[PDB]
Parts: structure tokens; sequence; C-alpha cells
């Protein structure tokens, strides 16, 4: 029998790993400090990594990944975007991204190029049109905050004139395969989108909870993958993997084999896995961007018994075995 | 990657390379301490004796 | 020239002495015996060398050496040993009672029985010394001689030497290998007390030695032979400079200069490689680059940590063996692109690099094997604090319940010592918390 | 670092004169004190439990004390009786009767300046001496209340030295007089107080594993000191062989003891053996592990798992791998890592020595720092009371000079040792 501990009592994900790894009748669960654990379903800040990996006849493995913060906070992602080779400032699908802090850097020369053409200046957190608007937000708040081109042209699901995002979820290994669930979600607002009122920020800010209309064109402002792909067929004669799919395969392969030299736990002493949530945004051409990258991330009611059975099967007993696929492996 | 301060000789080299640039207690004092503890240690010891005395 | 003084003290920097001494002999051709043919300056010289030895009349190498042991078990396998002529019986002190693997009864209670008796033998061979530089004290954190009669040895020396340098190689404790449940305990004692009076102290936490032994020697359980033999290596590596010429870390300021910027914050983690089994018959020998490339692996550091979550201040590569600066740049460049090596903003990117032609020397017998090239990377990464943290949390574990905490103060400590060495201990955490975010 | 041997009355004497059969035959030692030895690991720590004799005899360095010359007359007509040091058979006429008073206050107050005499002798010959170990039984009056007499003067004589005790615990089971928990509650009050180690070989324990596990019908005190003497062996291991360790009385306590009330110990042996039979097929590392957690295997009768392992110490003795012993006491822990103390890493320790004992090609003995002993002492104190609440049987007590209230504070103090091992249990 394998042990675990938990540490992340909030984690709906999780709570379901623990809950059907004992049900295998091989996993026993340990007390939180029971430092004795082959397993580490460990908490989200100030998560102990240092400690791990030292308990002689113990093979260590914990469901983070030291490092991926860089990934997963909104002012690193765009630092590591904007200074990697492997992402470029020539990045092709993030949008243009700053980081100001509250007490412009090259911000303003941005928004002054527009009014050479009068171009959208819209951008976000939030939403304004005018700078000053917007730069006064940051400094009420104190902390740091970043800005970026919203993306005036989306594309709207019809019947509605309604936006959305695709939140994929990835699961990274030991072995750093990086593991696409196949099933994704789109969170809809019910709200018909405009852009004469953002302050009206229920149309145009999409997270499932924000949305406090909450279930007329699907359940839960949630739209499945089998519904999109049909709806993609019928309404621009296309498909989902074709038209979308690709792109965000491209980002999710791209994005974690950025990082990949500095998390990886190849030759450590201990090992990461970590469940990642990608949030991203298709405009009215058909193309895919990346909106913000999710470190601890919450899935689908719907879903929750398929991830986290494959969860189990792909990064928790790849590594303490027991007595066609979820996932697409994407390649590198 | 600049080379400098390279030094040869018979037995081997030395040098650096940049790859960029950047942006006590007295002797009576211990006594003392160290006295401390030893009366802490006959004191305790006197209150063992003591006690076996009874 | 300018000599150094080597203090072994307790069983584990006793044994790890041993393993040194027999190491430099074999480099320097002095035999057990101390006659080195070769030496033709008998009975002196101002050598490079002459920093480790002092000659005799009679052409004799002796040690600048004393060890200590509260016990006269170990120390008698020294004055029994294949090298036993090479020592003087003075240096050479001994107790009879151990300290029971308890910091208060080596540095309070037995210590203060022999502290006077040590600093004379001490006094003794600094009185050959024209220019005494400072001196390198082996010991192990968790022994309680190890702990406890390093710390009051160390405040003296500070007092009867407060212009020389003082070096540490610390056996870090490890459970496979640890004869003890309180070294806890006696770390957090020791280094609160001995941090001002160190100026540069390597770590080797025995776990990763162990390993290493395990993964690169095919050694099933290796015995503190085994590992002490492997950790003299790195110690040769280390002290190389002072006893070869050389224009790289020639005395033990360099050592501060070099390694330590901040004071408190002065332990620089060492990577060694190549670990090259004896037992392989056919191996294929390593490259500048690939010897090089494994110096940024944690799998070869002295005390397992990830200096990929941290921040550099300084970093030396010494080499021995078949070697050229262009190699190193060469290596240096590639590495310089794949790994994740950040150093702090006011420190320069840089590598002091040393490069002796004399390949390592591996003891006849031993578990390594010879090889053309090897080196052993010096680096202060913030990363070792992951060390701190580990020792720190332990100590917590059984403080919270004072376990044990009655064998201390029962041989004159105070319940408060333990809690004032550690909230050093969390200063130190935070100062190199600090400097690595 | 010698070691000075004591053994006090009728079960002190039997179980002590056990001991030196079974030692005296691991460093090849005859009854005449002659080394017929095979290894010379044999005689590297020979002085820790013997004085050396001119003409390169071995003597132990025993000192045998009883009230009564019966047990210590036979002592001395048995098999090693004669390697003993007749001037060391320190002893009186009277008896103690079964009864603590009569040891402690009267009749062995007459005797024991005679036997510090002979142990201040023996100690003046020490080099470095570690420390004493007294065997004997806390249940009759000689090595229960003379017993705990001496060890609290040694203490005052030598402050400082290291106290070790085998405490035999009465029970009913195999009982010789209805006060045995009377005197049991007087002596654990003093051992208590004045010893950093005791093993509490539970009379219990010893006659459940001789009758369920050996199958024997009607166990002799013979079959329950074979068990003890394997124990005492095993335990003494490390002290007397060299090792890895080189281990001590003060590192044992410094070690073992985190709190200095709780240093009552359960020993263990693996694999249990009955006098004479022998089996053929050795243990395999994985069966001597858990055999020696094994309850079956608890010298003292508690249940491991009714509590938490404060500190472990286990000792394999055979040729063996190193390899698998390491995997196999990790294995145990990493299983039941519950039924240790989360608030002292890394508890259990192992050792190793590579001559097995007589009779066995691999051994393991273990000594725990359970807070289950408890249980020990809780069947002790009911047993107490039993009696006292309706004070009987206190006749023969304040017959001696003793008084209702020395009893109160005994079962108090004991009570209080229970509650203490019971606070550590749920941290
Ligand atoms: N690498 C290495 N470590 C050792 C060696 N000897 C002991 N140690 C380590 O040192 C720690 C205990 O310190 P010791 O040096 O053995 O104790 P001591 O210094 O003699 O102090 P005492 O308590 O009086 O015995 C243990 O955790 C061992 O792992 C050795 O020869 N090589
Ligand atoms: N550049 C952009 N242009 C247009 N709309 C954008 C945009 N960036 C984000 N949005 C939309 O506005 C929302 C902004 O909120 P944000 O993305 O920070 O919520 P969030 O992603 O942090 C919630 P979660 O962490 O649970 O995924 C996005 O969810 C998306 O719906
Ligand atoms: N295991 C064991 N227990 C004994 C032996 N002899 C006596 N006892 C126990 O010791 C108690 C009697 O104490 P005893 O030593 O005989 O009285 P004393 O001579 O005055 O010390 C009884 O409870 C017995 O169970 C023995 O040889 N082996
Ligand atoms: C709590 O950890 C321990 C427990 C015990 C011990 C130590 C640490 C270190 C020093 C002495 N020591 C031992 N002493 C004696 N006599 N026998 C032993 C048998 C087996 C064993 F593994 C250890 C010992
Ligand atoms: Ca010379
Ligand atoms: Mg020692
Ligand atoms: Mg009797």
């Amino acid at each position: 029998m394998y042990t675990f501990v938990v540490r992340d009592e909030n984690s709906s994900v999780y709570a379901e790993v623990s809950r059907l790894l004992l049900a295998t009748g091989q996993w026993k669960r340990l007390r939180k400090d029971n430092p004795r654990f082959n397993l580490m379903l460990g908490e989200r800040n100030r998560l102990p990594f240092g400690r791990l990996g030292h308990e002689p006849g113990l093979v260590q493995l914990v469901n983070y990944y030291r490092g991926a913060d860089k990934l997963c906070r909104k002012a690193s992602l765009v630092k590591l975007i904007k200074t990697s080779p492997e992402l470029s400032e020539s990045c092709t699908w993030f949008p243009e991204s700053y980081v100001i802090y509250p007490t412009r850097e090259v911000f303003l020369a941005a928004y002054n190029r527009r009014r050479e053409g009068r171009e959208g200046n819209v951008w976000i957190a939030l939403i304004s049109s005018e700078a000053s608007e917007l730069l006064d937000f940051i400094d009420e708040q104190g902390q740091v905050h970043v800005i970026q081109k919203y993306l005036e042209k989306p594309l709207l699901l019809e019947p509605g004139h309604r936006k959305f995002d695709i939140r994929s979820w990835v699961l990274v290994d030991h072995l750093y395969n990086i593991y696409l669930y196949r099933e994704g979600v789109l969170r809809t607002s019910s709200e018909p989108y405009n852009s004469a009122n953002f302050q009206d920020k229920t149309c145009h800010l999409t997270n499932h909870c924000i949305q406090k209309n909450y279930g007329r064109y699907e359940e839960g402002n949630e739209m499945f993958f089998e519904e999109f792909n049909q709806y993609l067929m019928d309404a621009l004669n296309t498909t989902l993997e074709n038209s979308i799919l690709l792109q965000i395969k491209h980002i999710i392969r791209s994005c974690l084999m950025c990082i990949e030299p500095a998390i990886s736990t190849k030759h450590l002493h201990y090992q990461s896995f970590q469940l990642f949530g990608f949030d991203f945004m298709v405009d009215e051409e058909l193309k895919v961007w990346l909106i913000e990258v999710n470190g601890a991330p919450a899935c689908a009611q719907k879903l929750y018994a398929e991830l986290c059975q494959g969860i189990v099967d792909v990064a928790i007993s790849s590594v303490f075995p027991l007595a066609t696929s979820i996932f697409i492996k994407l390649h590198h | 990657m600049e080379v400098i301060e390279l030094n040869k000789c018979t037995s081997g080299q030395s040098f650096e390379v940049i790859l960029k640039p950047p942006s006590d207690p007295s002797l009576e004092e211990i006594q003392k301490k160290l006295e401390a503890a030893e009366e802490r240690r006959k004191y305790q010891e006197a209150e063992l004796l003591k006690h076996l005395a009874e | 020239m300018r000599e150094c003084i080597s203090i072994h003290v307790g069983q584990a920097g006793v044994q790890i002495g041993n393993a040194c001494w027999e190491l430099y002999c074999l480099e320097h051709g002095i035999q057990p015996d101390g006659q080195m043919p070769s030496d033709k300056t008998i009975g002196g010289g101002d050598d490079s060398f002459n920093t480790f030895f002092s000659e005799t009349g009679a052409g004799k190498h002796v040690p600048r050496a004393v060890f200590v042991d509260l016990e006269p078990t170990v120390i008698d396998e020294v004055r029994t040993g294949t090298y036993r002529q090479l020592f003087h019986p003075e240096q050479l002190i001994t107790g009879k009672e151990d300290a029971a693997n308890n910091y208060a009864r080596g540095h309070y209670t037995i210590g203060k029985e022999i502290i006077d008796l040590v600093l004379d033998r001490i006094r003794k061979l600094a009185d050959q010394c024209t220019g005494l530089q400072g001196f390198l004290v082996f010991h192990s954190f968790g022994g309680g001689t190890g702990s406890g009669f390093t710390s009051l040895l160390m405040e003296r020396l500070s007092v009867d030497y407060g212009k020389k340098s003082k070096l540490e190689f610390s056996i870090y404790p490890a459970p496979q290998v640890s004869t003890a449940v309180v070294e806890p305990y006696n770390s957090i004692l020791t280094t609160h007390t001995t941090l001002e009076h160190s100026d540069c102290a390597f770590m080797v936490d025995n776990e990763a030695i162990y390993d290493i032994c395990r993964r690169n020697l095919d050694i099933e359980r290796p015995t503190y032979t085994n590992l002490n033999r492997l950790i003299s290596q790195i110690v040769s590596s280390i002290t190389a400079s002072l006893r070869f010429d050389g224009a790289l870390n020639v005395d033990l300021t360099e050592f501060q200069t070099n390694l330590v910027p901040y004071p408190r914050i002065h332990f620089p983690l060492a990577t060694y490689a190549p670990v090259i089994s004896a037992e392989k018959a056919y191996h294929e020998q390593l490259s500048v680059a690939e010897i090089t490339n494994a110096c940024f692996e944690p799998a070869n550091q002295m005390v397992k940590c990830d200096p990929r979550h941290g921040k550099y201040m300084a970093c030396c590569l010494l080499y021995r063996g078949d070697v050229v600066p262009k190699d190193v740049n060469a290596a240096i460049a590639t590495i310089k692109t794949k790994r994740s090596i950040q150093f702090v903003d006011w420190c320069p990117t840089g590598f002091k690099v040393g490069i002796n032609y004399q390949p390592p020397t591996v003891v006849p017998g031993g578990d390594l094997a010879k090889v053309q090239r090897a080196v052993c990377m010096l680096s202060n990464t913030t990363a070792i604090a992951e060390a701190w943290a580990r020792l720190d949390h332990k100590f917590d574990l059984m403080y919270a319940k004072r376990a044990f905490v009655h064998w201390y103060v029962g041989e004159g400590m105070e319940e408060g010592e333990f809690s004032e060495a550690r909230e050093d201990m969390a200063a130190l955490e935070k100062d190199y918390e600090e400097v690595g975010v | 670092r010698e070691i000075v041997h004591i053994q006090a009355g009728q079960c002190g004497n039997q179980i002590g004169a056990k001991f030196w059969e079974v030692i005296s035959d691991e460093h090849g030692i005859d009854p005449t004190g002659s080394y017929h030895g095979d290894s010379d690991l044999q005689l590297e720590r020979i002085n820790v439990y013997y004085n050396e004799a001119t003409g390169n005899k071995y003597v132990p360095r025993a000192i045998l004390v009883d009230l009564e010359p019966g047990t210590m007359d036979s002592v001395r007509s048995g098999p090693f009786g004669q390697i003993f040091r007749p001037d060391n058979f320190v002893f009186g006429q009277s008896g103690a009767g079964n009864n603590w008073a009569k040891g402690h206050y009267t009749e062995g107050a007459e005797l024991v300046d005679s036997v510090l005499d002979v142990v201040r002798k023996e100690s003046e010959s020490c080099d470095c001496l570690q420390g004493f170990q007294l065997t004997h039984s806390l249940g009759g009056g000689t090595g229960s209340g003379m017993g705990t007499l001496l060890i609290s003067k040694i203490r005052e004589e030598y402050p400082d030295r290291i106290m070790n005790t085998f405490s035999v615990m009465p029970s009913p089971k195999v009982s010789d007089t209805v006060v045995e928990p009377y005197n049991a509650t007087l002596s654990v009050h003093q051992l208590v107080e004045n010893t950093d180690e005791t093993y509490c070989i539970d009379n219990e324990a010893l006659y459940d594993i001789c009758f369920r596990t050996l199958k024997l019908t009607t166990p002799t005190y013979g079959d329950l000191n074979h068990l003890v003497s394997a124990t005492m062996s095993g335990v003494t291991t490390c002290l007397r062989f060299p090792g890895q360790l080189n281990a001590d009385l003060r590192k044992l306590a410094v070690n073992m003891v985190p709190f200095p009330r709780l240093h009552f110990f359960m020993p263990g042996f693996a694999p249990l053996t009955s006098r004479g039979s022998q089996q053929y097929r050795a243990l395999t590392v994985p069966e001597l592990t858990q055999q020696m957690f094994d309850s079956k295997n608890m010298m003292a009768a508690c249940d491991p798992r009714h509590g938490r392992y404060l500190t472990v110490a286990a000792i394999f003795r055979g040729r063996m791998s190193m390899k698998e012993v390491d995997e196999q006491m990790l294995n145990v822990q990493n299983k039941n890592s519950s039924y240790f103390v989360e608030w002292i890493p890394n508890n259990v320790k192992t050792a190793v020595c590579d001559i097995p004992p007589r009779g066995l090609k691999m051994s393991a003995t273990f000594i725990g720092n359970s807070t289950a002993i408890q249980e020990l002492f809780k069947r002790i104190s009911e047993q107490f009371t039993a009696m006292f609440r309706r004070k009987a049987f206190l006749h023969w007590y304040t017959g001696e000079g003793m008084d209702e209230m020395e009893f109160t504070e005994a079962e108090s103090n004991m009570n209080d040792l229970v509650s203490e091992y019971q606070q550590y249990q749920d941290a």
C-alpha cells in the first residue's frame, strides 16, 4: 500500500483524487504533517518543495511543479513571453501586454500609436477606452496590475450574439508528457455582446461565477465540445479540430515546452505532476488566443469523474503501480 | 563573454569569465557563560543530593 | 609562504581527516613515514605544499594537523594506522568519556575540561608558522563532540587569533548513516554559536554522499570508508590551490572574497563530477563539457537542492586534469543557454576558474576510478537554504514537545539557548530568502 | 567503559546467572574462566562486562546479593558458578520474606553497606565506569525492596553514572504471593526516579509466550528465564561487540528517553525459541522484522497498537544483507507510520552484529519505548488498589515501620506515570 497526505482541503479536483485513491483498497491517507507519504496533494502557496525527496525508502511525488507560477501569474506570464526566445515579442497568439505598477513603461507609446489610426483601443486589467480611466484604477487597488488589448472583435455564438472562453485541462506527468484532456468547455455569456457600454461587464467578462440569464441557451453557461463542433460545422462549415484545436495544441505545447528546463523533475529527488487549466479566446477570424493560464484549476461538474480518474491513471499510478485514453499526448 | 586576469604557470592556469555585469565576545565573556552553566549543574546536583538526604 | 592548520574534531572530523591526509600524501608524494623524496629543500622550504606540511631536520614532512576527540577510540586507529609515523603524538588529543551525542555535554560539561589543553597544542603548531593563514576545521553537525566542542573551540580561536581565517568542512546529518535522534538539536545549537566565527563553511550532507556512492559507485550500502574517500576528493579539490602553484584561491582570505559577499550567507554549495566506479572495466572518458554540465545536475551536489529555484552570488570552477581554458568557455557558453542560472542583480554573472593539470589522485584499492579530467564547482546559491528549512523543521517538531530538552539542561544549558539558536536560524532563512527573490 | 552488574534476590540471581552463562558462551569463556574462542570480536570489548585476572582469566564484574543464602548457594553450585568472584557473594541469612519493607527498610538496611563495599571495590578498579545494570524482580522482597534501596544509594555515591535495570513485573499467572502488587508499586515509584533505563520484563508476557507461542503446557521459571537470557543477550549486544555504533549506556539513554520519567522499555525477541528443541531453518530478514514488531514477541504484556512508539531500537544478529534489513525496517515504519510519533523524526534506529547467539543463525532483538507500556502499570495499579482500598495485607508492612501514607504516594506517583505516558500517545 501507498500512502498519501492532503494539504489543500479546498481542492474540488483532488478532493476526488483522494476519494478515488482510497477506494482502490491500495492507498491509505496519513495525517497532513506525517512525512512518510508517497504522495503529497499539497497546498497552493508556500508548498514546502525543499522538504520533498528526503525520505529514505520513500518514492515521493507531488501534484505541483515548483516553478509553474511563472506561467500562472498574470504579470509573470507576460514577463515569460516577452523575454524567452522560444516565445519572443513576435508571439502571434498572445495579446499585447504590459506590466504597470502602482505608486506605463512602454505602454504609453503603444496607445499613442493607436491615436495614429484611431484604431481600437479597448484594454483590460477593468475595461476602459482612455488610458487615464484605467491607470487611475490600478493605483486605486495598490498591487501590480497588467493591461491588455481587449479583443473588440470576438466570435459570437448565434442564437444570442454571445461571447465565451475555452478552458482546456492539460496534465503534465512526472516524465513531462503533456496530456490534453479531450473534453473542453466553453464558458459563455448569456448576455448579448455590445461594444458601447463596457462598464456593463456581464457580457464582456465571461467568468462562470461573475455570471451570478444564467442558463438560457445552454445549462450553466457551459457548452461542451460536442455541441460547439456541431455549431461550427453547421454555422461555419468547419470543425473544432481544424479551426481552433490545432492552435490550442500549439499554444499548450509551446508554453510548456518553454519552461521545461526550469521545472522538469527528471533527475530530481522528488517528482512533480500538475494539472493546469488553459483559458483561450477565439476571435471572429477563428484565431485562438491565450488569455490566462490557471495553475490551480477547477473542473466542470459533468467531467470530474472522467478527468480525476485519468489523473490517477496517468500521473499517480504511472509512478505507484497497483494490481482508449481521455488524453491527447502533445508531442515534443 | 569576456575572459580576464588569465594567469598561467607550469602547474595549470586560472582565469575569470564574465557573462554579464551587475545591475566577537571576550575570553572572560566566555569564561562567564561557561561557568554559569557549571554552577547550574552543581546546583541541580545539590538539589539531588539534598532530596536523597531526606 | 603562509601556513594552514587543520583541526579535525569528533569522529566524523577525525575519520574524514584521515581520508584527506592520506590523499594529500599520495598527491604530494609523501610516504607514510613522512619522507618526501622529491623535496630537495630538506628540513624546510617555502614551497606551496609547505602550507600543509612542515619539514623536520631529518626530512620528515609532518601534517600541520591536530586531531581532537573527547573519546580515545577513533584517534587510536590514527595512533596505530599506516600513517602513524606521520603525526606527532602531541597532535592527537583524546578524552576518555565522549559527549553522548549531546551538544551541551560537549561544549559545557566535558568541553571546558579540555579546551585549554587543545588550545595549547594548537598554539604549538601556530608557533612553527612564519605567517599563519587560518584554520580548516573538520567536524559533524551531529556528534555531541562534533557539534558542541567545535563551537567552544571556534569561539576561542576567534579570540586567540582574531586576525586569521576560519574555514569549516561540516557533515550535515543524514538518517541513513545517522548515529542519533537528537542530531537536529546539535546542528542548530552549533551553527548559531559558530556562525560569526566561520568565514566560509562547506556543508556535506551525508544523504547526498551516500546516494552518489550507490548510483555512481554501485555500492549497495556505503560504509564510512566509502563516503570518506569520496569526501576527501572534494576536500582535496577545494584545498588544492593552497597546496599547489596557482593564481586562484591562494589563501583562506580568497575563499571569503570569491565565494562570500554577504558574511552570514557563507555556505557555498559544492557539486563534483565525474564519480566513476573502479569496477567498470570499459569507461568512456567524459569531456570538459560533459563534466562541466554535471555541475548543474543536483544529483551531483554535496547537498540535494534545486539551484534553479534560487539565485547565485559567486561561482568557482576547480578543474583537475586535462583541461584548457578554451574547452571550458565553450562548455560555459553552451550551458549558459540551456540552464537556469540567475545571479543576484548586484553580482556579475561570471565564473572564476582554476585548472590544475595534475589529474585526480585515487587511492590504490579504492572505489573511484582514475580519470583524465574532473571538476569541482563551488557555487554560493541561495538554494542551499533548503537544507536549513529541512533541519529547522525537524528541530521544530521535537522542540514543540521539548522532547530530549532535559538531557541538555541537565548539563548546565538553559532552555533559552534552544530558542535563541533557533531564532538565529530563523534569521538566516530570511536573509537567504531576501537575496533569492 | 566497564559496566558493573548487580543481581539481587531469588529472581534477580537466577536471571542474572543465566545471562552470564549466555554471554560467556558468546565471548567463548568457559566456567573455569579461560577463553577458548574463535573470532577476536569475542575479546575486543570483553572488558565492558569482565575483569581480567592474572593467568589471563576473565572474571565477571558481578556482585551477587541476597538476604537469604538459598538461591545464592545454587548459583555457586551451578554450571558457571565457579566463574564468579567469591568475594562478591554478599548475603545475609534472615530472608526478606516477599516483603518490600523488609528489604528496603529493615533486613536490607543491615546488609547494604557491605554490598556497597563490594560495589566500590569494583568501581575503583574501573578505567571509565559507564555505570550499573541490576537484575531483580519487583514482586518479592529482597530484589524488590533491597534492590531499589541499593539503586537509591548507588545514585548518591555515583550520581553521574548510568543506572540500568532489568525488572521482572509480577503476574498472577505466575505469582508467589498476594502482596506482589504492593511490592511492585513501591519499587516502580523508586524506578521512575532513580533509573535511566529499565527493561520491563513482564512475567505475564513470558508466560503467554511460553504457553501460546511455544506450546508449553506447564511452563517453569526455567522456560521463562530462557526467554529472559535471550532478550538480555540481545539488548546487550551493541555494548559487547564492536560495530558501526560503538554503543554505551549513556548514548542509549540519551536517544531512547525523550522525557526522563518515561524510561521503561518493551523488550522483544525473534524468533521465539523453546529450550532444547532447535528448529533448523533460519528466518528471512522479512520474517525477523515482522516477528520482532509482533506483540506475540513482546516481553511486556502490552499491545503496541494501543500506543505510539516514542523511540525504537532494533538489533539484528547473524550473517545477512544490511541492504535487506534497511529495506525491511524502513518497510515496517512506512506501512505502520501511524504507530510512531510524528514529533520525533527518524525515531527508529537499527544495528547489526555478525555473531549470532548460540542456537540461531539469525535473530532480532527489539527495544521499544512505546506509550503502550502504561497498560502494564495500569494493570499493576488496579491489582494494587483492589487490596489497598480495604487496607488488606497492609499489616505485614505497617509492622516494619511503614505508613499507609507511603502507599498512597507510590500508588499516586504511578498513576501519574500512567497519565504522563497517556499525554504523548495523543500529541
Ligand atoms: N561523512 C562522514 N560522516 C561521519 C563520519 N563519522 C561520523 N559521521 C557523521 O557524524 C554524525 C555524528 O557525529 P560524530 O562525529 O560521529 O560524533 P562525535 O564528533 O565523535 O561526537 P560524540 O557525540 O562525542 O561522539 C553522524 O550523523 C554521522 O553521519 C565519517 O567518517 N564520515
Ligand atoms: N484581451 C482580452 N480581450 C477581450 N476579452 C478579454 C481579454 N482578456 C480577457 N478577456 C475576457 O475578460 C475576462 C477577464 O477576466 P480574467 O481572464 O482575469 O478572469 P480569470 O481568467 O482570471 C478567471 P479564472 O482564473 O477562474 O480562469 C476573461 O475571462 C475573458 O472572458
Ligand atoms: N521470570 C522469572 N520470574 C521469577 C523467577 N523467580 C521469581 N520470579 C518472580 O519474582 C517474584 C518473586 O520475587 P523473588 O525474587 O522470588 O523474591 P526475593 O528473593 O525476595 O527477591 C514472583 O512474582 C515471581 O513471579 C524466575 O526465575 N524467573
Ligand atoms: C533512538 O535511536 C537510538 C537508539 C539506540 C541507540 C542509538 C540511537 C545510538 C547510540 C546507542 N544506541 C544503542 N545502544 C544499545 N545498547 N543498543 C542498541 C541496539 C540497537 C540500536 F539500533 C541502537 C542501540
Ligand atoms: Ca622544501
Ligand atoms: Mg566519538
Ligand atoms: Mg520467591
